[PDB]
DNA sequence: TTTTTTTTTTTTTTTTTTTTTTTGA
C-alpha cells in the first residue's frame, strides 16, 4: 500500500505542469490556417512546400522500463482531458489493461490509427527526397521540413484523403446562434484528435522522429477541416512522450528495387530526438517539461540493480561488475541445446539464428516424443503484378522464388515471417483466378504458450478446465467484463447454452473409483434433492433479444450450476473441484491434434487480443462463415474455398478455447510511384514465445531470458536490453560476458539524461 | 574554443583554490595566498585554438617544513586540491559555461612506474610552454618569471628548496571511503542481507587459505567437475585438461584465480584456445584459468576462463566460458 | 434547501431508462436505485467556516438515527461520465411535499429503489430539462443532416439519441462487480471513497480534486476510524445486484455520521501532512542534487541513496502509521507529528555541511600522518 | 588467410446466417 506513496504525491507537479501546457492559448498568426493543408494538397514534390511552423508542446515521461511509468499515465487519464495512444498494438493494449485495471479508459489505439494510417501506408515509400538543411542552428520550420519530407508519401496521402472526402461537422454546430463541446458526442465516428489536446504517446521510442512533427501536424489537421472548439480557442498540441530512452530504438527499412537487398538502419527516436536535438530541447523548454521515473519496481535484487546502473547510466564498467555477470555465462552449446533450460525464452541477434535454433528443437522433440505438426501456410503471388513490376525495375528478368527470396519478410508480420521454420515455396501458377499461389509448411510444437501476433478474430467454442474454474467465472462473471459492457446479452446467451450443454459432465465423474457405493448414492441423491428445487431432463433453453432475459434465463442457468458446483463440491470435496470439467456448445473431439467442433452456429464471435497469452491446441477445419469474411481477395477466396482453410486453436489464460481466422497481407512497394496490390500472403500468424530476435525483445518482458550473443556485433545497449527484459537475475543465462567481450558502447544519450538527473527543473520521482 | 583572458582569470581562482587546500593539508606550513608561487604550464593547441583539451600542468612547491611521502598520499592531496578548486565560485563562473566534465585534475599518474609529461616538452602535438599568473602580491616578479625555467620547479622528488625540523606527510584518506557509498554499503545490508566474503564461503568446504596450496585442495576437485563440463559443451579441445595442475596466479579477496598451466605431453605444450577456432600454432597461444568467487544465494561460483595471444579473442585481456556450482 | 448529489444505476440499461423518464414514458422505467450520496448546504457566512464548524454541520447534515436533517431537498442525480469531471448529472428533482421527503429518507437511509411515480411526480422542468436541452439542440442539428423534442428527438432517429446520450455519460452503468472491483473490496471503501472521488471531490475542491482512485483509496485505507461489526453479517462479497450495494451502502455506519463527515476533512489533513514532509525533502533534493559537483558513478549512488534514506519502505511504514486516524472529529483526531523529514535530514541531511567549502569530508578521514 | 551482411512498428469495423460425400482411362 505504501509502494504507490512516492508516485501518488510526486505525479502531482507533473500533473499541475501539463495543465499549463495544453491551456496557452497561441497568437492569432501563429494558428496554421485551413488554407495551408490545401496548399499542402495543392504541392506535388515536397521541395516547393513553404517554411511553416506548426506549434507544439511536449512533456517527457522517461524512467526506466517496467519502473511503473504507467501510474503517471493512470492519473494523468483519470484528471487531464487526453487521448492515449501507443506507438505499438502490444504497447497500447498493455496501457489499456493498465487503465482499466483502475477506472474506465476508452479503447486504446495506436498513434497511427489517430492520424489516420491505413493500410496503403505500410509499404510506402518513405525516405525519398532528400534535404539540404540550411539550417546550424536549425530552425523548427526546418526540422518540421524534414520530417514532412521524409514521410511525404503518407503526409500528402493524409492530408488528400481528409481534404479531398469533401462542412458540417463543427463547422455547423458553432454556429448555434451565429455547443461544440457536445458535438463529438452528437456527432460521433469523429476523430479523437477532434475532443483533446493531450496526446500521451507510449513507448515513443519505438516511433522515429518523423512522426513527431508528423503528429503534430495531423492534429492541426484535424481540427482545421472540422474548426474545432479547440482551434477557436487557439489551443496547441502537447506530446506526452512517455517511453524509455535507453531501452527502445526505431529502426528504418528500405528495400531496393534492383539489388532485392532489403536494409535497416538505425533512426533517431521521438525520445532521443527530443532530448539531443538543441532546437527542440529550446522551443519545447525540456528542462521544465521532463520527469524522469527512477526505480526498477520488479526487480527484488540488489548486484542486479546497480549492474542496470551502470548499464543504463553509462557508467564505468568495472572489475565487479565482470565478476558478478561471470556467474550466469554458459557455454555455446549449452544454450543452443534445446535439451537444456526448458521453458527459457532463447534470445539470438539474428533471425537467421531463430530460424536455426527453432528447427532443431523441432527435430529434438519429434525424435525424442508435444507434437512437432505441420500446418499448411500459402502465398499469392499474381502474374500481371510480377510481370509490370519486372517491366518497371529496368530488369525484366527475375525469378518467382528469386522474387520470394527476400520478399517474403516484406509481405506479412516481418517478426514470425523471418523467425520461423517452415518448408520449400510450392509456386504453382493458380491462374483459373488469374494467379500464381505458393505452398509451404510452418512447423509449431503442440500445446505451448504462443502468442497472436496481428489481429485475429477469436471464437469461443468452450471451456477446457475444472469444475472449480468454471464456477469462479460464473460467480464474478469475468468472462462478461472481457466482452465490453454494452453487450453483455451476447454474453449472457453463451454461458446460459454451455451450462444446459455441460450437465452430462456430472454423470461422467459418477464413473470414479475411490468412492463409496453410498458415496455416490448419496451423489444422485443430492442430485435427485436439487432437481426437486431445480438429472437434465428436459430444461427449456434459449431466450428473446430482450435485457430481462439474459437476468432471468441466465441467472437461472448461472444459480443452477453455480448451486450444482458447490453442491457436489462438499459432496466429493476437493476430488470435485480439481475434476475436468469441459464444456462446449458442440459434440467435441479432439484425438491428437486433429480437432472438431461440427458445425458452428457463431454463438459467440469476438475478436482475441495480441496479448492475451494463448496455448497452441489444434487444427480443426470446421469452415465458419464468421472467420470466412472474405469478399484480388475475391480471386483468393474462391481458392480459400476450393482448398479448405485450417484455422488453429488456441487456449487462453482462462482455458476457453478459441478457434480463430488467418491472416492475409499485401506486398505493394515499387519505384516508379505506382502501388499496386501484388502478392497477398495467408498464413496462420503465431509466434512461438520461446525464440526471438533481441531487438523485438525490447517491446515485452520475459521470465526467462538465455541471451546468445555474436562476438564482434557486440552493442552494450543490445547487452543492457537482453538482459533488462526479465525481473529475476537467478533466472538468466548468456552465451559469453558483454562486460568482459569487446563492446561497442554509445553513451550520448545517457549523458543526457545524467544532465537531466543534474537539472534542478526536471522532476525526478521515485 | 576560449578567450585567453577568461582562461588566465580561471588559473587565478584555481591559484586561490589550491593555496586555500594547501593551507587546510598542512596546517603548520604559512602560506600566503597572495605570495606563494604556484607554476602553470598550457599545452600548445591571442585565440587559445583548442579543439580537443586545455592541457594543464600546475606545479606547487610543498611548503615547509613539509615533505609528502607515498603514491597515495600525493593522490589525496590531489583529490583534496580537486575538490577545493570546485568550491570557490570565481572558478566555476569563469570555466564553469566551458568544461564539459568538471573533473580537472587526474591522480593515477602517480603510480610507482608511471611517467608524466615535463613542460618545455612536446607529445609525439603541443610544447608545454609556460603561461604565468603572477601572484597578486608578488614581490618579485622577474624572480617569478624566472622560476618556470628552474627543472626543480617542475620534478616530483626534485631538492627541496639550515633545515632544523622536517614534516614528513606520508599517509592521507584512504581508498571508496566516500560517505555516499559507505550509507549505501549499509543500508544494503540492513534492507537485502548479508553477502559473505570468498574466504568464508570456501571455509565451509574445507578451505583455510592462510596456508599455502590449500585452495589447490579444492581446485583439485573442481577440475574434474570443469573437465566433464568441456568434454560435454565444448568438445572439439577434449584431451587438453585431462592432466593439468592448478597454479594460484592471482588473489582478489573475492576473486581467486588459479592457472591451469599442463606438464603432460610437453611443459610448454600451450593450451589451445576454447572458442573461436584458430590454426594448429594460433590456436595452441592461449592460457587458461580457474576463477573462485561468491555468488548468487552464497554460493561458491567456479568459473573457467581464457587469456589468448590471437587478434581474433581481446589479446591479454580475461574472458569467461562457463562458470559452474559448487 | 438540502442539496444531495446522488449517483445511480437501474437494473439494465439506465440511459435508455433514464431518457424514457425525462420522456415521461412507461414504457421503460426501471426503480431508481441510490447508492452513493453527498448532502451540501449553501454557507451563508463569507469565511466563516473552518474545519470543525464544516465537521459540526456534517454531523448534523447526515442524521447518526438514518437520513438527513432537512425539510426540502434538491437531488440532483448523477451517472459516471465527463464533460474532467468523474461523474455527470442527468435529473434534478425537487422534495418539499411529506409524501415526497417520506419516499426519500426512506430510499437514502435503507436503499429501497426509487419508483417511477415518486421522481416522475417531482421533476424540476425549470430546470431538469434545461440540464440536457443544449444536447436536444445539437441533437436536432446533426439529425437535420424541451420535453416535447425530447420526445420527437427519440422517435425520430433513437440509434443518435441512445449514442449520443452514451458518448456523453460515457461510463453510465458498467457493472455491478464494476463498482465493487474498482471501489475496494472493503466497505469503508464500497462507501466512502465512491462518495469521495465521484461526488465530492471536484465539487469541494482542494488537491484531492488531483488525486486517482488508488491514490484515494490508500487515503481510505490509512482512515482507519473504529469498525463496528455488521448487524446482519452480510460480507462485502456477498453482494450480485446493485439491491445488495445500495443495501449495504445505506445501512453501514460509513455512511450517515461521524467517518461520512470526517473523511473529506481527513483527505485534505492527510494530504497536506504528506506535502509538507515530502516538498520539504524535496527541496533538499533538488538542492543538493543541482550543487553535487561530484562524478557520474557517485552521483547516481547519492541520488539514489537520498532517495531510499527518505523515502525506504520502513520509514514510509512510520509515517503512514503515524497519519493514521482513529477519530473523524478533528479536535478529537489521534494523528501526530510525522517523522519522515526529521529523520532524514537528522541523518542522511546532515552531511551537507560537509560539501559546504569546508573540507569535513577529508575531516571524516583524515589520518594526517606527518612525522617530526 | 580475409571475412562479411543486426535488430522494429503501424495496415478495423463488428457481434448471425443456404452442407456435402466414385473417380478415373
Ligand atoms: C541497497 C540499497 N537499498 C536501496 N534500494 C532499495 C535500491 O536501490 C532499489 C533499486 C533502485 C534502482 C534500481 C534500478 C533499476 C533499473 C535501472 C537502474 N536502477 C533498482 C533497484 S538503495 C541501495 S544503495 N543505498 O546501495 O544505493
Ligand atoms: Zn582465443
Amino acid at each position: 500500500a505504501f509502494l504507490n506513496f512516492t508516485s501518488m504525491h510526486g505525479v502531482q507537479p507533473i500533473l499541475k505542469r501539463i495543465r499549463e501546457l495544453s491551456q496557452q492559448q497561441l497568437d492569432g498568426a501563429q494558428v496554421p490556417h485551413l488554407q495551408w493543408f490545401r496548399d499542402v494538397a495543392a504541392l506535388e514534390s515536397p521541395a516547393g512546400l513553404p517554411l511553416r511552423e506548426f506549434p507544439f508542446a511536449v512533456y517527457l515521461i522517461t524512467g526506466n522500463a517496467g519502473s511503473g511509468k504507467s501510474t503517471c499515465v493512470q492519473t494523468i487519464n483519470e484528471v487531464l482531458d487526453c487521448v492515449v495512444t501507443g506507438a505499438t498494438r502490444i504497447a497500447a493494449q498493455n496501457m489499456y489493461a493498465k487503465l482499466s485495471g483502475a477506472f474506465l479508459s476508452r479503447p486504446i489505439n495506436t498513434i497511427f490509427h489517430e492520424f489516420g494510417f491505413r493500410g496503403n501506408h505500410v509499404q510506402a515509400q518513405l525516405g525519398q527526397y532528400p534535404y539540404t538543411l540550411t539550417s546550424n542552428p536549425a530552425s523548427l520550420e526546418d526540422l518540421q521540413r524534414r520530417d514532412l519530407t521524409y514521410y511525404w508519401e503518407v503526409i500528402l496521402d493524409l492530408t488528400k484523403r481528409a481534404l479531398a472526402a469533401s462542412r458540417n461537422e463543427f463547422r455547423a454546430l458553432a454556429a448555434l446562434e451565429r455547443l461544440t463541446r457536445l458535438a463529438p458526442a452528437t456527432h460521433g465516428a469523429l476523430p479523437a484528435f477532434t475532443r483533446s489536446n493531450v496526446i500521451v504517446i507510449d513507448e515513443a521510442g519505438l516511433l522515429g522522429r518523423h512522426l513527431l512533427t508528423a503528429v503534430v501536424y495531423c492534429w492541426w489537421m484535424i481540427n482545421a477541416l472540422y474548426h474545432t472548439p479547440q482551434y477557436a480557442a487557439r489551443l496547441r498540441p502537447v506530446l506526452v512522450c512517455v517511453g524509455s530512452p535507453t531501452q527502445t530504438a526505431s529502426l528504418e527499412s528500405t528495400f531496393e528495387h534492383q539489388k532485392l537487398r532489403c536494409s535497416v538502419r538505425q533512426s533517431e527516436n521521438v525520445l532521443t530526438y527530443l532530448i539531443c536535438n538543441r532546437t527542440l530541447r529550446e522551443y519545447a523548454r525540456l528542462s521544465y517539461s521532463w520527469a524522469i521515473f527512477i526505480n526498477n519496481k520488479r526487480c527484488v535484487e540488489h548486484e542486479f540493480g546497480n549492474l542496470m546502473k551502470v548499464l543504463e547510466y553509462g557508467l564505468p564498467i568495472t572489475e565487479e561488475h565482470m565478476q558478478f555477470v561471470d556467474r550466469f555465462v554458459v557455454p555455446e552449446n549449452y544454450i543452443t541445446n534445446p535439451a537444456n533450460l526448458p521453458g527459457w525464452t532463447r534470445l539470438f541477434s539474428s533471425h537467421k539464428e531463430v530460424s536455426a535454433y527453432m528447427a532443431k528443437l523441432h527435430a529434438y522433440l519429434k525424435v525424442t516424443r508435444f507434437v512437432v505438426f505441420t500446418l499448411p501456410v500459402l502465398t499469392f503471388v499474381s502474374v500481371k503484378e510480377f510481370d509490370e513490376y519486372r517491366r518497371l525495375t529496368h530488369q525484366p528478368g527475375l525469378t518467382i522464388e528469386k522474387w520470394l527470396t527476400a520478399n517474403a519478410s516484406r509481405i506479412t508480420n516481418y517478426s514470425q515471417s523471418q523467425d520461423q521454420d517452415a518448408g520449400h515455396m510450392r509456386c504453382e501458377v493458380h491462374s483459373k483466378q488469374q494467379l500464381v499461389v505458393a505452398r509451404n509448411d510452418v512447423t509449431y510444437v503442440l500445446n505451448s504458450q504462443i502468442a497472436v501476433t496481428a489481429r485475429l478474430r477469436k471464437l469461443v467454442f468452450g471451456f477446457s478446465g475444472t469444475f472449480r474454474a468454471f464456477e469462479a467465472v460464473l460467480r464474478d462473471d469475468s468472462f462478461v467484463k472481457t466482452q465490453g459492457e454494452t453487450s453483455v446479452e451476447f454474453a449472457y446467451r453463451f454461458l446460459s447454452r454451455l451450462i444446459f450443454s455441460g450437465l452430462i459432465s456430472f454423470y461422467n465423474f459418477l464413473q470414479r473409483p475411490g468412492l463409496d457405493a453410498t458415496q455416490r448414492t448419496l451423489a444422485y441423491a443430492r442430485m435427485g434433492e436439487l432437481t426437486a428445487e431445480i438429472f437434465y431432463c428436459h430444461y427449456t433453453p434459449g431466450e428473446p433479444e430482450t435485457t430481462a432475459a439474459v437476468h432471468t434465463q441466465f441467472a437461472l442457468l448461472k444459480r443452477a450450476f453455480l448451486g450444482r458446483f458447490r453442491i457436489l463440491q462438499e459432496l466429493f470435496g476437493e476430488a470435485f473441484e480439481v475434476a475436468p470439467f469441459s464444456t462446449y456448445v458442440d459434440n467435441v473431439i479432439f484425438r491428437g491434434c486433429e480437432m472438431l467442433t461440427g458445425s458452428p452456429r457463431g454463438g459467440l464471435m469476438s475478436v482475441a487480443l495480441q496479448t492475451d497469452n494463448y496455448t497452441l491446441m489444434g487444427y480443426t477445419y470446421a469452415r465458419v462463415f464468421a472467420f470466412a469474411d472474405e469478399l484480388a481477395t475475391a480471386n483468393v477466396a474462391e481458392l480459400l474455398e476450393e482448398a479448405p482453410l485450417p484455422y488453429v486453436v488456441l487456449r487462453d489464460q482462462h482455458g476457453f478455447m478459441s478457434v480463430v481466422n488467418t491472416n492475409i497481407s499485401e506486398f505493394v512497394e515499387s519505384i516508379d510511384s505506382t502501388e499496386l496490390a501484388m502478392a497477398i500472403n495467408a498464413d496462420y500468424g503465431i509466434s512461438s514465445k520461446l525464440a526471438m530476435t533481441i531487438t523485438r525483445s525490447q517491446g515485452l518482458s520475459l521470465d526467462k531470458v538465455a541471451i546468445c550473443f555474436t562476438p564482434g556485433n557486440l552493442r552494450l545497449n543490445s547487452a543492457y536490453v537482453a538482459m533488462s527484459r526479465t525481473t529475476s537475475s537467478e533466472f538468466l543465462r548468456m552465451n559469453l560476458n558483454p562486460l568482459r567481450e569487446r563492446h561497442e558502447r554509445d553513451d550520448v544519450i545517457s549523458e543526457h539524461i545524467l544532465s537531466a538527473l543534474r537539472d534542478p527543473n526536471v522532476v525526478i520521482v521515485y | 574554443p576560449v578567450p585567453f583572458r577568461r582562461l588566465h582569470e580561471a588559473l587565478g581562482h584555481f591559484r586561490r583554490g589550491a593555496l586555500a587546500a594547501v593551507q587546510l593539508l598542512f596546517p603548520a606550513a604559512r602560506v600566503d595566498p597572495d605570495a606563494y608561487p604556484c607554476y602553470f604550464f598550457k599545452s600548445a593547441c591571442p585565440v587559445c585554438s583548442c579543439t580537443d583539451k586545455i592541457g594543464l600542468r600546475v606545479c606547487m612547491p610543498v611548503p615547509a617544513p613539509y615533505v609528502v611521502h607515498g603514491s597515495l598520499t600525493m593522490r589525496g592531496v590531489a583529490r583534496v586540491i580537486q575538490q577545493a578548486v570546485l568550491l570557490d565560485r570565481d572558478f566555476v563562473e569563469a570555466i564553469g559555461s566551458y568544461v564539459k566534465n568538471f573533473l580537472l585534475i587526474d591522480t593515477g599518474v602517480y603510480a610507482h612506474g608511471h611517467s608524466l609529461r615535463l613542460p618545455y616538452f612536446a607529445k609525439i602535438c603541443g610544447r608545454l610552454l609556460p603561461v604565468f599568473v603572477i601572484p597578486p602580491a608578488c614581490k618579485d616578479v622577474p624572480a617569478f618569471v624566472a622560476a618556470h625555467a628552474d627543472p626543480r620547479r617542475f620534478h616530483f622528488h626534485a631538492p627541496p628548496t639550515s633545515p632544523r625540523e622536517i614534516r614528513v606527510l606520508h599517509s592521507l584518506g584512504g581508498d571508496y571511503v566516500s560517505f555516499f557509498e559507505r550509507k549505501a554499503s549499509r543500508n544494503a545490508l540492513e534492507h537485502f542481507g548479508r553477502r559473505e566474503t570468498l574466504t568464508e564461503v570456501l571455509g565451509r568446504y574445507n578451505v583455510q587459505p592462510d596456508a599455502g596450496g590449500t585452495v589447490e585442495g579444492f581446485a583439485s576437485e573442481l577440475l574434474g567437475r570443469i573437465v566433464a563440463c568441456i568434454e560435454t559443451h565444448f568438445p572439439e579441445h577434449a584431451g587438453e585438461y585431462q592432466a593439468v595442475s592448478v597454479r594460484r596466479a592471482v588473489s582478489k579477496d573475492d576473486w581467486v584465480l588459479l592457472q591451469l598451466v599442463p606438464v603432460r605431453g610437453t611443459l610448454q605444450q600451450s593450451l589451445s584456445c576454447l572458442r573461436f577456432k584458430h590454426g594448429r600454432a594460433s590456436r595452441a597461444t592461449a592460457r587458461t584459468f580457474v576463477a573462485l568467487s561468491v555468488g548468487a544465494n552464497n554460493r561458491l561460483c567456479v568459473s573457467l576462463c581464457q587469456q589468448c595471444f590471437a587478434a581474433k579473442c581481446d589479446s591479454n585481456r580475461l574472458h569467461t566460458l562457463f562458470t559452474i556450482d559448487a | 434547501p438540502v442539496e444531495v448529489t446522488a449517483l445511480y444505476a437501474t437494473d439494465g440499461c439506465v440511459i435508455t431508462s433514464s431518457i424514457a423518464l425525462l420522456t415521461n414514458s412507461l414504457l421503460g422505467a426501471e426503480p431508481v436505485y441510490i447508492f452513493s450520496y453527498d448532502a451540501y448546504t449553501h454557507d451563508g457566512r463569507a469565511d466563516g467556516p473552518t474545519e470543525q464548524d464544516r465537521f459540526e454541520e456534517s454531523r448534523a447534515l447526515y442524521q447518526a438515527s438514518g437520513g438527513l436533517n432537512g425539510d426540502s431537498f434538491r437531488v440532483t442525480f448523477c451517472l459516471l461520465g465527463t464533460e474532467r469531471g468523474r461523474t455527470r448529472p442527468m435529473f434534478v428533482c425537487r422534495f418539499e411535499r411529506a409524501d415526497d421527503v417520506a419516499a426519500l429518507q426512506d430510499a437514502l437511509a435503507h436503499g429501497t429503489p426509487l419508483q417511477p411515480d415518486h421522481i416522475a411526480a417531482t421533476l424540476d422542468a425549470e430546470a431538469t430539462f434545461a440540464l440536457h436541452a443544449n444536447m436536444i439542440l445539437a441533437l436536432t442539428v446533426a439529425i437535420n443532416n424541451g420535453q416535447r423534442g425530447l420526445t420527437t428527438l427519440y422517435v425520430h432517429h433513437e440509434v443518435r439519441v441512445l449514442a449520443a446520450y452514451r458518448r456523453a455519460y460515457y461510463g453510465s452503468a458498467q457493472s455491478p462487480f464494476w463498482f465493487l472491483s474498482k471501489f475496494g473490496p472493503d466497505e469503508k471503501s464500497l462507501v466512502l471513497t465512491t462518495r469521495y472521488y465521484l461526488l465530492q471531490a471536484q465539487r469541494l475542491g482542494g488537491a484531492g480534486a488531483t488525486y486517482d482512485l488508488q491514490a484515494i483509496k490508500d487515503i481510505c485505507a490509512t482512515y482507519a476510524i473504529p469498525h463496528a461489526p455488521r448487524p446482519d453479517t452480510v460480507s462485502a462479497a456477498s453482494l450480485t445486484s446493485f439491491a445488495a450495494i445500495t443495501r449495504f451502502c445505506c445501512t453501514s455506519q460509513y455512511a450517515r455520521g461521524a467517518a461520512a463527515a470526517g473523511f473529506p476533512l481527513y483527505v485534505e489533513r492527510r494530504i497536506a501532512a504528506d506535502v509538507r514532509e515530502t516538498s520539504a525533502l524535496e527541496k533538499f533534493i533538488t538542492h543538493d542534487r543541482s550543487c553535487l559537483r561530484v562524478s557520474d558513478r557517485e552521483f547516481i549512488t547519492y541520488i539514489y541513496l537520498a532517495h531510499f534514506e527518505c523515502f525506504s519502505p520502513p520509514r514510509l511504514a512510520t509515517h503512514l502509521r503515524a497519519v493514521t486516524t482513529h477519530d473523524p472529529n478533528p479536535a478529537a483526531s489521534t494523528e501526530q507529528p510525522s517523522p519522515l523529514g526529521r529523520e532524514a535530514v537528522e541523518q542522511f541531511f546532515c552531511h551537507v555541511r560537509a560539501q559546504l567549502n569546508i573540507g569535513e569530508y577529508v575531516k571524516h578521514n583524515v589520518t594526517p600522518r606527518e612525522t617530526v
